[PDB]
């Protein structure tokens, strides 16, 4: 009666940042315990509660979000920071009670003479609001003038593709990144062992 | 300023050629390189702009990529209309600034030879009655661009008074180059003839022109 | 969409102010307005931009010497550059990369504006006639450009008319500090009593046009 946490961290492939994945997890025993205790991992933030309060406490459900993004745009996934990641493809509240895990991904979505299949938001009308996904490639109208779905003068495609080579520095390698929320709103059917 | 470019490139006509620029994490690193094309003689011209993405009008030839700190231009089925000054641009957030590159020049080596066309013209009576005298050399539809011009003064050489363009490509992509002898009436009266050697890749041509 | 014409003076004393327009054809537009300079052989150098809020962003070299404006009125945009010396010897173009501070994709036509301490002078225009030795039916008749200062002339044959085969030469500088320029035309021998050929010879930093009729000889 585990809960499915390796089928969203061990998985082959992982979603764009702009298109980001999540699975709800809820009926099922977890272990922040085993999941935390692995040298695998770049960056390990939890904010709020820890991951050993983590195996006391429970939850109506936990959701897991997962994609790829640059080294350096690890900073953007966390509780009140700006940029292109946390402003057009993914927002963490600043209330965030939750763990953003991360890992370099160099071995497995870079590809020599550039993997340009991660895409980013590049433009949007707003910035999002938290956990918002935004998923539309309608032509960005920078100017006054209509773009009627054609790319041209101020009128951009609003995704861009990541450059990933396995010869760029780490911060311009690839990452996965697992974003773990804890939702309490039901019963808690999403617990520690203890 | 600070993104580097090679200063030359070269390659055959219908090959494919590569142009790269290299920069830091505060231009390339973090945002767009944009390309432009600049024939000589006009302003230049956008052909990338975001990395890859191609304005209107521009053929698929013209190809861009970015990685880390550095970018590439391709340009594929090279013809001779593509002999340009290729730069390279990007913003830079340390400098707040918009960066260029130094540019890079793009010959087509294995185009079609031709021999100069020389013409040369003695000095205007009107000019002649203003107390002046230029000798006009004017050499054109040339390939390659090199090319040596020489001043004869009867049958011996003259080196003083003479001004000579670089060679320029012209509307037919040949180039064209232009030599200027100035004298006065008296040293224009006074001498037999002259003459206007053009030497082309080893090979003289010589027109004359007699009072 | 949008064009951009640049108009300047073309000469400007040393430690004095270079100021060009660029024309713009509303002008309560979301764009950028730059400017855009290029030493003579030498690569592209970025100076500015002002933004439709009036924001205002220079290049750090010239930054203080740096003024650029907006004009509603006439639809333009200005560029005003102090204590100029002849590092600012440049073709000056105007560009606008749109509503996203990114590539230029509009562009001007360019101004050459040359820093000397030098005087204006006018050009002389004399013919170059065709003579015997033709060149089998083709003829060679133009124009010499001499003695002006300081760049550019522009040259056309018969009023535009003529384009065909003419070919408007790189001016040489002279030890004299001028300029001289050739322009040749090929038409057909046959031609030469019957038609007039009159080369057009403007140079707009001296106010100045010439009209030359070429007449064999
Ligand atoms: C994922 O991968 C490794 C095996 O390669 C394993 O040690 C780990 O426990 C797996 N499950 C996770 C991280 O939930």
């Amino acid at each position: 009666n585990l809960c499915p946490f390796g089928e969203v961290f061990n998985a082959t492939r992982f979603a764009s940042v702009y298109a980001w994945n999540r699975k709800r997890i809820s009926n099922c025993v977890a272990d922040y315990s085993v999941l935390y205790n692995s040298a695998s991992f770049s960056t390990f933030k939890c904010y709020g509660v820890s991951p050993t309060k983590l195996n006391d406490l429970c939850f109506t459900n936990v959701y897991a979000d997962s994609f790829v993004i640059r080294g350096d745009e690890v900073r953007q996934i966390a509780p009140g920071q700006t940029g292109k990641i946390a402003d057009y493809n993914y927002k963490l509240p600043d209330d965030f009670t939750g763990c953003v895990i991360a890992w370099n991904s160099n071995n497995l979505d870079s590809k020599v003479g550039g993997n340009y299949n991660y895409l980013y938001r590049l433009f949007r009308k707003s910035n999002l609001k938290p956990f918002e996904r935004d998923i539309s490639t309608e032509i960005y109208q920078a100017g006054s003038t209509p773009c009627n779905g054609v790319e041209g003068f101020n009128c951009y495609f609003p995704l861009q593709s990541y450059g990933f080579q396995p010869t760029n520095g780490v911060g311009y390698q690839p990452y996965r990144v697992v974003v773990l929320s804890f939702e309490l709103l039901a019963p808690a059917t999403v617990c520690g062992p203890k | 300023a600070v993104l580097t470019q090679p200063s030359s490139a070269s390659s055959t006509p219908g090959q494919r050629v590569i142009i790269s620029c290299s920069g830091s994490s505060s231009n390339i690193g973090s945002n767009t390189v944009s390309w432009y094309q600049q024939v000589p003689g006009a302003a230049p011209k956008l052909l990338i702009y975001f990395d890859y993405r191609r304005p209107s009008g521009v053929p698929d030839r013209f190809s861009g990529t970015r990685s880390g700190t550095s970018a590439s231009l391709g340009i594929s089925g090279l013809q001779s209309e593509d002999e340009a000054d290729y730069y390279c641009a990007a913003w830079d957030d340390s400098l707040s600034a918009w960066v260029f590159g130094r540019g890079t020049k793009l010959t087509v080596l294995g185009q079609p030879k031709a021999a100069p066309s020389v013409t040369l013209f003695p000095p205007s009576s009107e000019e002649l009655q203003a107390n002046k005298a230029t000798l006009v050399c004017l050499i054109s539809d040339f390939y390659p661009g090199a090319v040596t011009v020489a001043w004869k003064a009867d049958s011996s050489p003259v080196k003083a008074g003479v001004e000579t363009t670089t060679p320029s490509k012209q509307s037919n992509n040949k180039y064209a180059a232009s030599s200027y002898l100035s004298l006065t009436p008296e040293q224009w009266k006074s001498h037999r003839s002259y003459s206007c050697q053009v030497t082309h890749e080893g090979s003289t041509v010589e027109k004359t022109v007699a009072p | 969409q949008v064009t951009l014409r640049e108009s300047g003076p073309g000469l400007v004393k040393p430690s004095e102010t270079l100021s060009l327009t660029c024309a713009v054809s509303l002008s309560s537009v979301n764009y950028y307005w730059s400017w855009i300079r290029q030493h003579p052989g030498k690569g592209l150098e970025w100076i500015g931009y002002i933004y439709y809020s009036g924001s205002t962003n220079y290049n750090p070299s010239l930054k203080s010497r740096v003024t650029m404006s907006l004009d509603t009125s006439k639809n333009q945009f200005s560029l005003k550059l102090s204590s100029v010396t002849a590092a600012d010897t440049a073709v000056y173009y105007c560009a606008t990369p749109g509503a996203i501070m990114g590539a230029l994709h509009i562009w001007g036509q360019g101004t050459l504006v040359t820093v000397s301490s030098a005087s204006t002078k006018g050009p002389s225009v004399f013919p170059l006639a065709p003579s015997s030795k033709t060149s089998g039916g083709t003829a060679a008749l133009g124009c010499l450009v001499k003695d002006y200062f300081p760049e550019p002339v522009t040259v056309s044959w018969n009023s535009g008319a003529l384009t065909s085969g003419v070919h408007t030469f790189p001016a040489v500088l002279q030890s004299s500090g001028l300029y001289s320029l050739s322009s040749v035309v090929t038409v057909p021998s046959s031609s030469l009593g019957t038609q007039t050929y009159i080369c057009n010879v403007n140079h707009k930093p001296s106010n100045t046009k010439v009209d030359k009729k070429v007449e064999p000889k």
